[PDB]
RNA sequence: AAGCUCCUUCGACGAGUCGAGUAGUUUGGGAAUGCUGCUCAAAAUGGGAGGUAAAUUUCUUCUAAAGCUAAAUACCGGCCA
RNA sequence: UUGACCUCGGAUCAGGUAGGAGGACCCGCUGAACUUAAGCAUAUCAAUAAGCGGAGGAAAAGAAACCAACAGGGAUUGCCCUAGUAACGGCGAGUGAAGCGGCAACAGCUCAAAUUUGAAAGCUGGCUUCGGCCCGCGUUGUAAUUUGGAGAGGAUGCUUU
């Protein structure tokens, strides 16, 4: 019949091999992540934390530069970097850490539950590197993390980190330590079944 | 002893006399760019390490930093006033670090540094 | 030159000295 | 040989090189030691009579009876 | 040999090249839980948990190659097991 | 005949069927070469032609490789 | 959901690959043509 | 040489010089084996055997020269693969309290005992230990039988050639109280 | 055997409740930034210099 | 600390997770061409300390190498002959630096860090201009890498006499007779 | 911006790499002299190499698997003399 | 419906770069035979010649996972002796180093491993009135600080641009 490309096909055979390989726990827990609600209200309280764009930086260094031609509180953002997050999870500075599930190579994060985990600090997987990333003003952040708040929003940041704790963290919980896979659907099962009866019945 | 090619390899050195000239003239431009200065850096005295040849003293790489502490030169102006610094050296013998310590502030003691600028 | 050489030039700089007879 | 013989047999001029060297063999400039220099004396010589040492380390040999420049 | 004022030296960082770096232990731990076991490890394990103990130090040296990493890997997954079992 | 006009070299030299020189090897990008003919190293060496642009390098060297024009001219 | 359209679609695709890599010999064509199929992919009818 | 004479044997290979002479115990106990026969070479030059009884005593170390190994095209004789030999031992042997130690060990490696099911069925060669410098020396023989004149034993030479001089006795398996020094040791 | 058996957390089961870190904490996180400062004072040297 | 994370991950290599990612890479690889371009490294830790910046500079190039020997051994290794194709492929970089990345067993893969001397931030850039000098042309092609210094046995001590400092300078120097004007 | 000094504070160092088995090749060099391929495959008061009969494997000396660097050295070819 | 991210492509898109020659010396891959000696065989020729790949004015090597056993030395390179010694060889034909010591020259350094986190402070372009404008790269990490005979951080007082 029709023939596709060769990165279409290499690209939807990685997504076979994804659904039907068994994925060990680190993977499976990232295969695991968080749902609409959780997202939208972790992304308000972050957005209000947002970093400074490249032109609002220069507008804001121009208007104390004007103000000594012719005294403020320490600035509180979302911090990103996947080696600043992971010194300020060791260092217990961070109080809550957003993972995104698609990093790859993986190694970079597959870590990073576990590490939060042992430190005590909530932590979350968010679908989307991109969306992460749009937070800061890049095209991709591997990992995000709140570490202090205003006071404005001291309850709303402590009710968040409640509500992904319990709501997240209880279901990981349950399903974090098994394995992943194993979603065989019709024509895999009858392979299946096609190589049973085709080797265990008289020969090998 | 001549099984091999000593005829496509055989040196001769008809060269001597002209490369020693080249080495003198080498020596003498070193002197015109460093033209106050000596033209080789200070070098401490060390003991052979050999029994057959530990009786009797050298000139070794450079001087090591505790013997330039106690003869009272810093480590960074140490290569810049012309002395040579080796930090794998280890003392283990108050004899060498006082006989260097001696060679040191004899150094000291002959010295003229010029101020900067 | 790298800003870690350039400091070290500047506050380290080769010194002229003369060694007496 | 081929390009000597080449060159040899063309109209194309010698390019004789002039007889650069990538060090100054003499100091040079307005200080005491370029002024007190004497381009034909050895720098044994030179600093004998400057009254300051050449080299710190060992002699290799014998020096003329006038030497003080080798410690 | 000859007479000679010992001196005292200084200590070495190179020779304090030996790590006791404890945020280096936590990573090894660490990622020892988090990438698991290799078929051979796992092996040891079953052997060590059902009791063959000098059966699992043979199998060690077998795939290693030296006494002393046979003890040191079996003494590594007698840990694993031992805090498993605390965790449990 | 088994050798034709080879243009890169000039010789007849150029099989026919194989479509190859025998003297450089007009096909292949490097011109062939063996140690083992020093005479013909020697005949087709550099010096042996017209020297168009390395004979007149030495030159600008020379001088230093310098671009401009003398002060006061034309 | 389970990438089975997909699954079906790719196995079609990579066994096609196979028989026109195999039958690009002709011997694998002659026996093709030879070889008599079997009864135990027409079972299911009454045995 | 010594590995296929000795049927009741396990051959292992490089031990650790920054390990412990009593991990040597542990690594016996491992493999289920009374008797500790270690050769520790020094400078790629000179061999040195320790024979020791695991776990508890006696541990002899000798400094050990003179080798004639065997594939060494000048003997001319040969024995079965494990057979059980006969131990040829010396009047010096008997009197000397740690000369009969030293017995009593080799007897324990050289032993092949009786009902194995790794030895021969037949005899056919000696081992014997001499003592004649302030060494021992050891030779391996073939038992040749041939008709008497109107039968005899004829002994030819058949295996290792080395030379052991004593050195220390240690009470332990490899450690404990020194019992015996040769101080006449002269090391190369 | 089970093929592909359940992680048995044995490390991350405990928690720990002090920073991996005890080096000092440096007076630039108390104080305020000294590179924009530099920046500052860049930006105030160009708008002098028109 | 994620490059130290990384560095005891890739030392437990038969550890379930590094061995499921190797296989389905070995599969991926194995799917594309046998010398391609990486985007990014699949070793960040061990791209950056043989010196991977990301900068407009520096490549990645995966290159499949057929394992085996000619029992004739190549004195090269499969390490330095994945490096000298991939320069042959890119003969305007200079080879940096390779390291390993998958194994299975017909094919080694191995990931070479590759730098543009020609780049304005190359150049200008200390600690790099080193290979933008011209006698760097080609260092996998005289085995002036690390697989190539492996090979040529450039270690100090008694166990290489015959090989540090060059061997075939060092047969030269031994064989070459000296011959003085007073003999 | 930089150097030193002091300390009730810290101090991170290179993995299919060592290493074991094996085949080839190479060296004066089976403690395999080095190198390559192949199967297995590490450690953290660690590892490498030596010293030593001295009684246990004590002592001595360095940090491998990342990188740059002039000079003294070679030169039957290039510009000349 | 729309818009990002990732991956893979197109362009006679803008700017660059590689080829070939030379190869005396230099760095690698591959690699003989004639000859000599020995019952025979290994060996020797030779880790050479031929073939292949890659640089420069020098190349390479190079700042100890070194040498040593010292009362210690102290990156690399080359000359002298070491020395026809040690070692390996039917202890044949033979092959054949190095430490020390005297000398020539001497020069030291850069990264990965830590969070700038009170502010990506870094850099490629192309539009310029040459003074600064945007596009982008980059957090899966570009600057500064540090590189284990170290260092960092605080404190403290002098000294340098
Ligand atoms: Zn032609």
């Amino acid at each position: 019949m029709v023939k596709w490309p060769e990165y279409i096909r290499l690209q939807r055979q990685k997504k076979i091999l994804r659904m039907r390989l068994k994925v060990p726990p680190a993977i499976a827990q990232f295969q695991y992540t968080l749902d609409k609600n959780l997202a939208a209200q972790a992304f308000k309280l972050l957005n209000k934390y947002r970093p400074e764009t490249k032109q609002e930086k220069k507008e804001r260094l121009l208007r104390e530069a004007t103000a000594i031609k012719e005294v403020s509180k320490k600035p509180y953002t979302v911090k990103y970097g996947l080696n600043h997050v992971v010194g300020l999870i060791e260092n217990k500075k961070a109080s809550l850490v957003l993972i995104a599930n698609d990093v790859d190579p993986i190694e970079l994060v597959v870590f990073l539950p576990a590490l939060c985990r042992k430190m005590g600090i909530p932590y979350a997987i968010i679908k989307g590197k991109a969306r992460l990333g749009t937070l800061v003003h890049k095209k991709t952040a591997a990992v995000v993390a709140i570490t202090e708040v205003r006071s404005e929003d001291k309850n709303e940041l402590a009710k968040l980190i409640s509500a992904v704790k319990e709501g997240y963290l209880e279901k990981v919980e349950d399903t974090r330590k098994r394995w992943g896979g194993g979603i065989m659907g019709f024509k895999a099962q009858k392979r299946e079944e096609k190589r049973k009866k085709s080797l265990e019945t008289a020969i090998k | 002893h001549f099984r091999k090619h000593w005829q496509r390899r055989v040196r001769c050195h008809f060269d001597q006399p002209g490369k020693k000239v080249t080495r003198r003239l080498a020596r003498r431009a070193k002197a015109a760019a460093l033209a106050p200065r000596p033209v080789d850096k200070l070098r401490p005295i060390v003991r052979c390490p050999t029994v057959k040849y530990n009786r009797r003293t050298r000139l070794g790489r450079g001087f090591t930093l505790e013997e330039l502490k106690a003869a009272g030169i810093p480590r960074l102006l140490a290569p810049t006033i012309g002395i040579a610094v080796d930090h794998r050296r280890k003392n283990l013998s108050e004899e060498s670090l006082a006989a260097n310590v001696q060679r040191l502030k004899d150094y000291k003691a002959r010295l003229i540094l010029f101020p900067r600028k | 030159v790298l800003e870690k050489t350039k400091k070290r030039l500047t506050h380290f700089p080769q010194r002229k000295y003369a060694v007496k007879a | 040989r081929e390009l000597q013989k080449r060159k040899r047999r063309s109209s194309r001029p010698t390019i004789r090189m002039p007889n650069r060297r990538k060090k100054a063999l003499n100091p040079a400039g307005n200080n005491i030691i370029a002024k007190s220099w004497n381009k034909k004396e050895t720098l044994s010589q030179n600093y004998t009579r400057f009254g300051l040492v050449a080299k710190l380390g060992k002699a290799t040999g014998g020096t003329a009876p006038g030497n003080k420049a080798l410690l | 040999g000859h007479k000679t004022t010992r001196r005292v030296l200084k200590e070495r960082p190179s020779r304090r090249k030996g790590a006791q770096s404890k945020r280096t232990q936590f990573v090894r731990s660490l990622i020892r839980e988090v990438a698991g076991l290799a078929p051979y490890e796992r092996r040891v394990i079953e052997l060590l948990r059902n009791g063959k103990d000098k059966r699992a130090r043979k199998f060690s040296k077998k795939k290693l190659g030296t006494f002393g990493r046979a003890k040191r890997k079996c003494e590594e997954l007698q840990r694993i097991i031992a805090e498993s079992r605390r965790a449990h | 005949k088994t050798h034709g006009l080879c243009r890169r070299c000039g010789r007849r030299s150029l099989h026919n069927q194989k479509k190859v020189c025998a003297s450089c090897g007009y096909p292949a990008a490097k011109t062939r070469k063996y140690n083992w003919s020093e005479k013909a190293k020697r005949r087709k060496v550099t010096g042996t032609g017209r020297m168009r642009y390395l004979s007149t390098v030495p030159r600008r060297f020379k001088n230093g490789f310098r671009t401009g024009v003398p002060k006061g001219a034309r | 959901e389970d990438g089975d359209q997909l699954e079906r679609e790719l196995d079609a695709m990579y066994e096609h690959y196979k028989e026109r890599k195999a039958s690009q010999d002709a011997k694998y064509r002659a026996k093709r043509a030879r070889q008599e199929v079997d009864d135990e992919e027409w079972e299911g009818l009454s045995a | 040489d010594l590995a296929s004479m000795l049927p009741h044997g396990r051959k292992d290979a490089k031990f650790d010089t920054k390990s412990r002479l009593y991990e040597l115990c542990e690594l016996a106990e491992l493999y289920n084996c009374n008797n500790v026969l270690f050769f520790e070479a020094r400078k790629g030059k000179d061999l040195y055997m320790w024979f020791s009884k695991v776990p508890n005593g006696p541990t002899v170390k000798f400094y050990a020269q003179n080798l004639h190994t065997m594939e060494e095209l000048h003997f001319q004789g040969n024995c079965l693969k494990g057979s059980r030999p006969i131990l040829s031992f010396d009047a010096a042997f008997e009197q000397e309290p740690y000369l009969k130690v030293i017995k009593e060990l080799f007897l324990h490696t050289f032993g092949v005992p009786q009902g194995h099911k790794k030895s021969k069925p037949f005899i056919d060669h000696v081992l014997s230990f001499s003592v004649a410098d302030g060494k021992i020396w050891v030779r391996n023989y073939e038992i040749r039988e041939v008709e008497k004149v109107k039968t005899d034993i004829n002994l030819i030479e058949i295996g290792p050639r080395f030379v052991l001089t004593p050195i220390i006795i240690q009470e332990g398996s490899f450690g404990g109280p020194i019992l015996y020094e040769n101080k006449r040791f002269i090391s190369p | 055997e089970d093929p592909y058996p359940d992680t048995v957390e044995w490390f991350t089961s405990v928690e720990e409740k002090m920073p991996l870190s005890a080096a000092p904490e440096p007076k630039r996180r108390f104080i305020p930034s000294k590179n924009e400062a530099k920046q500052i004072m860049k930006l105030v040297r160009a708008i002098r210099e028109g | 600390g994620a490059l130290k994370y990384l560095e005891e991950l890739s030392k437990k290599k038969q550890s379930d997770v590094v061995r499921f990612l190797l296989r389905v890479r070995c599969w991926e690889y194995r799917q594309l061409n046998v010398i391609h371009r990486a985007s990014r490294p699949s070793r960040p830790d061990k791209a950056r300390r043989l010196g991977y910046k990301a900068k407009q500079g520096y490549v990645i190039y995966r290159v499949r190498v057929r394992r085996g020997g000619r029992q004739l051994k190549y004195q090269r290794s499969l390490r330095a002959t994945a490096e000298e194709r991939v320069g042959r492929r890119c003969s305007n970089l200079r080879v940096l630096n390779s390291y390993w990345v998958n194994q299975d067993s017909t094919y080694k893969y191995y990931e070479v860090i590759l730098v543009d001397p020609n780049h304005k931030a190359i150049r200008r850039d200390p600690r790099i201009n080193w290979i933008c000098n011209p006698v760097h042309k080609h260092r996998e092609c005289r085995g002036l890498t690390s697989t190539g210094k492996k090979s040529r046995g450039l270690n100090k001590g008694h166990r290489f006499n015959k090989t540090r400092a060059g061997r075939r300078k060092t047969w030269k120097r031994h064989n070459t007779l000296s011959l003085w004007r007073y003999r």
